[PDB]
């Protein structure tokens, strides 16, 4: 109902993402939210700790599973309002598009 | 809070 980012104070985020960068050597913190104008369901959880070696596509696979979104319906992940290549590694998108607060913000829609 | 992927 409210973009995670606007939901908490910077220091609260940078603190956590930093505590995350400590407790997990090869994991990645991802905030995954629904595009405002997409019909597809709103996920229950939006903070993920994705494995270093995980690809975009695979991560998509995970989101689909989370909303129980049927193979006919299409979904799309965006980063910085861009469509990362499905073959990419999440870590790479992170190191290249993370937020100043330490998280990699990702949105999904399909419609 | 956080959901870890395997």
């Amino acid at each position: 109902k409210s973009t995670f980012k606007s939901e908490y104070p910077f220091e609260k985020r940078k603190a956590e993402s930093e505590r995350i960068a400590d407790r997990f050597k090869n994991r990645i913190p991802v905030i995954c939210e629904k595009a405002e104008k997409s019909d597809i369901p709103e996920i229950d959880k939006r903070k993920y700790l994705v494995p270093a070696d995980l690809t975009v596509g695979q991560f998509v696979y995970v989101i689909r599973k989370r909303i129980m979104l049927p193979p006919e319906k299409a979904i799309f992940i965006f980063v910085n309002d861009t469509l990362p290549p499905t073959a990419a590694l999440m870590s790479a998108i992170y190191q290249e598009h993370k937020d100043k607060d330490g998280f990699l913000y990702v949105t999904y829609s399909g419609e | 809070s956080w959901q870890a992927i395997q």
